[PDB]
C-alpha cells in the first residue's frame, strides 16, 4: 500500500467516471494528506476529483481547502471558476453559480462548461422540460 | 473488425522505440569492431532481421491480433534504422579506431 | 591510417554531439511554448463540427438501420429540410505562420554555418565507408589537402550527419512525433463537397445478417470468475 | 566414421523427438514455445559467461544455476496451461538448446572421421540423462511455483540447494574412471529424479 | 622548426575558444533545463486554463 | 518484471569495458605497428554478447502490444459507469441528505 497504489487507483477512478464518492474521497484525501510532495503536479486534479467526491459526499470541510488551494495557485482561471460554481450547487445556491456561469461565458464564450453546469443547475431544479430545450439549443 | 488507433498507435511505437534502439546499438558494435565499407552496412541488415525475429519472439503466437500482417515486422522503419546505425558506425569508429 | 590529435575528439567531436543534442531539445520546447491556439467563435466549430457527425455517419450508417438513415440524408442535404443550404457565410498571420515554418530549418542551417565558422580547418572523424571523390569540396570545408581520402570528413558534414540521425533519438526520449526534426479555411465547398459525397452514399444496414452469423457460434462465456 | 556420428546422433536427438511426440506437442504447438525456451536459455548461457567474466568453481557453478532457474522461472510464468505440460514446455527447450549446445558440435567437428574417442557416445548418454536432469529442475521449478504450505518451503529450499549437483559430483570425480563418473553422474542424478517424482507425488494434493 | 605544408590541418587551433565552448555548453545546459520547465509550466497552465 | 530494465544497464557496462579494450587494444596497434590489424577473439566474443543479452533485455522493455480490436478492453466497461457523465453532476441527491451536512 504505497501512494503509487493508491495514485493509480484514483487516476483509474478518474479515467472511468466512477461515482464512489466515499473510496475516491477517502484515497485522495489519503494522497494530499499524506503524500502531497511524493509527487508533483498530478495531485492537483486530484484537487478537483477529492472536492467532487465531497460534494457528492457531503463532506464540504475539505471542499473549501481544495478551492482556495487551486484559487490561489490558478487565478482566474475558467476550470476553477466552473469548479467554484459546482461548489455554490453543492449548497443549492443557484443564482451565484448561474451568474459565475454567464460571466464565464461572457467572458469566453467557446466554453462548454458553463452551459453543462447551467442545465445541471436547471434540472436540478426539476425544470426537466427546459432542460431538455437547454440541451438541444446548446448541441445545435 | 473494430482497430482501435490508439492501440495500433501504441504497437507501432514500441516497433519504432525498438528499432531505432537496436539500430543505434548496431551502429555501436559495428564502430566497435571496426567494420568499413559494404561489410559494415551488411552487419546493420543482419542485426535488423534478428530484431524481427525478436519482434516475432516477443509477439510470438496469437500475434494476429496485434498487427494486421507481419510486414511492419520486417520493414518497419528501416531507413530511420539505417540512418543512426550508421551514425553510430562512424561514431564509434572514430572514438574507438581513428583515435 | 592518421595520427589523429586526441584533443580533436574532446573538443570537437563531442561538443558537436552535444550541442546537435540539446539544440533539438531546445527546438522542440520552443515551438512548444511559442505554440498558441487562435481563438475560434461558435460558428466555426459548430460546423466543423457539423461536418464532422455528417462524415462520420456516412463512414458507418451501417450500423443503424435503413429508415434512419435515410432521415439523416434528408436532413443534411434536401432543399425541403434546408440543411447545408442555409448554412454558409504584410499581414501579421502570414508573417508568423511563415517565420514559424522557417524556424524549422533555419536555425539548423544557421548553426552549420557558425560551427564551420568556428571549427574550420579541422579533420574530425574518417567516414568507414568510400565515399565517392566527388564529394570531396562539402565534406572536407576548411581542408587543403588535395589527396586525401573522400572518406575523411570536416565538421560541418560531421555536424550534418550528427544532426541527420539524431532524429529517432529525439522521438525515442523526448516523446513520439517530436517537433525537433529536419522535414476548414472555407466551409461553403465544404458544404458542397460534403453534400455530394452524401449524395453520392448509399446504405446499407449492417444488421441486416448479425442475428444468423450469431447463430452459427456459442458465445464466449469462460473467464466469468 | 560418419556412421559413429549417426549413432551417437541416434542415441540423443531421438529420445528428445519421442518426449516431444509422447508429451502432446499438438496440446499447444510448442515449436514456439520450444524456441522461446531455448532463446531464453541462450540468454541465460550469455549471463552466465558475463558473469564469470565478473567474477573458485563454486561461485562460477552457483550463478550459472541461478541463471538457469532464473530463466525457467521466467519462461515458466510465460506460459499458461497443463502443469505437466508446461513442465514440458520448460524441460524440452532447455533440454533441446543443451543438446544444440556445445554437445552437438563437437559431435560434429569430431566423429565423422577416423578416430575413434568414446567421449562421444559417452556424451550421448550423459546428454539423455540431462533429458532427465531438465526434467528435475523443471519439477523444481513447478513446486516453487503452484502455491505455497505441509513444509514445502524446506523441501523446496532442499532441492534448490541440490541443484548445482553436476559441478559437485564433478569436482569429486577429479578429487577421486570416465566411465566409473558418468555412472557416479547417472545415479545421482536418477536419485534427483526420484526425489522429484517422490515430491510430485506429494504434491499431487 | 616544423613546417606545414598543409597549414596544420590536423592538430587543434591555437587559438581555440575553450573559455566560449565551455560558456555557450553550461549556459545552453541550463538553458534547456529552464526551458523544459517552462514548456511543463505552459503545458500545465493551458490544461487548466 | 522490473530486474529486466536493470540488465540492459550491464550489458551497456559491458559494452563499455568492451570499449575500453578495444580503445587498449587499438593503443597496442598505435604502439606495436605490426601488420596484425585484427581484434582479440575474446573481447569480440564480449562485445557480441553484450550486444546480445543488451538487446535481449530491450525486448522485454519495449514493452506490451495491444491489441488492435477496439472492442477489447470495453468489454468489462459496464453501464453503471459510462451513464454517470462527470460534466452534468446533480447535487440533490439523497447522498447530502443521508450523509453528514
Amino acid at each position: 500500500v504505497t501512494w503509487e497504489e493508491m495514485r493509480d487507483k484514483m487516476r483509474k477512478w478518474r479515467e472511468e467516471n466512477s461515482r464512489n464518492s466515499e473510496q475516491i474521497v477517502e484515497v485522495g484525501e489519503e494522497l494530499i494528506n499524506e503524500y502531497a510532495s511524493k509527487l508533483g503536479d498530478d495531485i492537483w486534479i486530484i484537487y478537483e476529483q477529492v472536492m467532487i467526491a465531497a460534494l457528492d459526499y457531503g463532506r464540504d470541510d475539505l471542499a473549501l481547502f481544495c478551492l482556495q488551494e487551486l484559487r490561489r495557485q490558478f487565478p482566474g482561471s475558467h476550470r476553477v471558476k466552473r469548479l467554484t460554481g459546482m461548489r455554490f450547487e453543492a449548497m443549492e445556491r443557484y443564482d451565484d453559480a448561474i451568474q459565475l456561469y454567464d460571466r464565464i461565458l461572457q467572458e469566453d464564450p467557446t466554453n462548454t462548461a458553463a452551459r453543462k453546469r447551467k442545465i445541471a443547475i436547471r434540472k436540478a431544479q426539476g425544470k426537466n422540460v427546459e432542460a431538455i430545450r437547454e440541451l438541444n439549443e446548446y448541441l445545435e | 473488425p473494430f482497430i482501435s488507433e490508439a492501440a495500433v498507435r501504441g504497437n507501432a511505437a514500441v516497433l519504432d522505440y525498438c528499432r531505432t534502439s537496436v539500430s543505434a546499438l548496431s551502429g555501436a558494435t559495428a564502430g566497435i569492431l571496426g567494420l568499413t565499407g559494404l561489410y559494415g552496412f551488411i552487419f546493420y541488415l543482419l542485426a535488423s532481421v534478428l530484431l524481427s525475429l525478436l519482434l516475432i519472439l516477443k509477439a510470438g503466437r496469437r500475434w494476429n491480433k496485434y498487427f494486421k500482417s507481419r510486414r511492419p515486422l520486417f520493414t518497419g522503419g528501416l531507413i530511420g534504422g539505417l540512418f543512426t546505425y550508421v551514425l553510430f558506425w562512424t561514431f564509434l569508429y572514430g572514438m574507438v579506431h581513428v583515435y | 591510417e592518421l595520427l589523429l590529435d586526441s584533443n580533436i575528439r574532446l573538443w570537437v567531436v563531442l561538443p558537436i554531439v552535444i550541442i546537435t543534442f540539446f539544440v533539438g531539445m531546445i527546438r522542440h520546447y520552443v515551438s512548444i511554448l511559442l505554440q498558441s491556439d487562435k481563438k475560434l467563435t461558435q460558428e466555426q466549430v459548430s460546423d466543423s463540427q457539423v461536418l464532422i457527425r455528417s462524415r462520420v455517419l456516412r463512414e458507418n450508417g451501417k450500423y443503424i438501420p435503413k429508415q434512419s438513415f435515410l432521415t439523416r440524408k434528408y436532413y443534411f442535404n434536401n432543399p425541403e429540410d434546408g440543411f447545408f443550404k442555409k448554412t454558409k457565410r504584410d499581414p501579421t498571420m502570414l508573417t508568423d505562420m511563415m517565420k514559424g515554418n522557417v524556424t524549422n530549418v533555419l536555425p539548423m542551417i544557421l548553426i552549420g554555418g557558425w560551427i564551420n565558422m568556428t571549427f574550420s580547418g579541422f579533420v574530425t572523424t574518417k567516414v568507414p565507408f568510400p565515399l565517392t571523390l566527388r564529394f570531396k569540396p562539402m565534406l572536407q570545408q576548411g581542408i587543403e589537402l588535395l589527396t586525401l581520402d573522400a572518406s575523411w570528413v570536416s565538421s560541418a558534414s560531421w555536424y550534418f550527419l550528427n544532426v541527420f540521425g539524431l532524429r529517432s533519438i529525439y522521438s525515442l526520449i523526448l516523446g513520439q512525433d517530436n517537433a525537433a526534426d529536419q522535414s476548414p479555411a472555407d466551409t461553403n465547398k465544404a458544404f458542397k463537397t460534403e453534400w455530394e459525397a452524401l449524395e453520392l452514399t448509399d446504405h446499407q444496414w449492417a444488421l441486416d445478417d448479425v442475428e444468423e452469423e450469431l447463430m452459427a457460434k456459442d458465445l464466449h462465456f469462460e473467464g466469468m470468475f | 566414421t560418419l556412421f559413429h556420428f549417426g549413432n551417437c546422433f541416434a542415441l540423443a536427438y531421438f529420445p528428445y523427438f519421442i518426449t516431444y511426440k509422447c508429451s502432446g506437442l499438438s496440446e499447444y504447438n510448442a515449436f514456439w514455445k520450444c524456441v522461446q525456451a531455448g532463446v531464453t536459455y541462450l540468454f541465460v548461457q550469455l549471463c552466465k559467461m558475463l558473469f564469470l567474466a565478473t567474477f573458485i568453481g563454486e561461485f562460477m557453478k552457483a550463478s550459472v544455476d541461478v541463471a538457469d532457474l532464473i530463466g525457467l522461472n521466467l519462461v515458466m510464468s510465460r506460459n499458461a496451461g497443463k502443469g505437466e505440460y508446461k513442465i514440458m514446455v520448460a524441460a524440452l527447450g532447455w533440454a533441446t538448446a543443451e543438446l544444440i549446445m556445445s554437445r552437438c558440435i563437437p559431435l560434429w567437428v569430431g566423429a565423422r572421421g577416423i578416430e575413434f574417442d568414446w567421449k562421444y557416445i559417452q556424451m550421448s548418454i550423459d546428454s539423455n540423462i540431462s533429458l532427465v536432469h531438465y526434467i528435475v529442475a523443471s519439477a523444481q521449478v513447478w513446486m516453487i511455483t503452484r502455491y505455497d504450505h505441509t513444509f514445502r518451503p524446506a523441501v523446496l529450499l532442499l532441492m534448490f540447494l541440490s541443484v548445482y549437483k553436476a559441478f559437485v559430483m564433478e569436482t569429486f570425480v577429479h578429487l577421486c574412471g570416465s566411465w566409473a563418473a558418468l555412472l557416479a553422474r547417472a545415479v545421482v542424478t536418477g536419485l534427483l529424479a526420484l526425489s522429484t517424482l517422490a515430491l510430485y507425488v506429494a504434491v499431487v494434493n | 622548426t616544423r613546417v606545414y605544408p598543409s597549414k596544420q590541418f590536423d592538430v587543434l587551433k591555437d587559438d581555440y575558444d575553450y573559455v566560449l565552448i565551455s560558456s555557450v555548453l553550461f549556459g545552453l545546459v541550463f538553458a534547456t533545463m529552464i526551458t523544459k520547465r517552462l514548456a511543463q509550466v505552459k503545458l500545465l497552465n493551458r490544461a487548466w486554463r | 518484471p522490473s530486474l529486466w530494465k536493470g540488465l540492459v544497464g550491464i550489458g551497456l557496462f559491458a559494452l563499455a569495458h568492451a570499449a575500453f579494450s578495444a580503445a587498449q587494444h587499438r593503443s597496442y596497434m598505435r604502439l606495436t605497428e605490426k601488420e596484425d590489424e585484427s581484434l582479440p577473439i575474446d573481447i569480440v566474443l564480449q562485445t557480441l554478447l553484450a550486444f546480445a543479452v543488451t538487446c535481449y533485455g530491450i525486448v522485454h522493455i519495449a514493452g506490451e502490444f495491444k491489441d488492435m480490436d477496439a472492442t477489447s478492453e470495453l468489454k468489462n466497461k459496464t453501464f453503471d459507469t459510462l451513464r454517470n457523465h462527470p460534466s452534468f453532476y446533480v447535487f440533490n441527491h439523497r447522498g447530502r441528505v443521508l450523509f453528514r451536512p
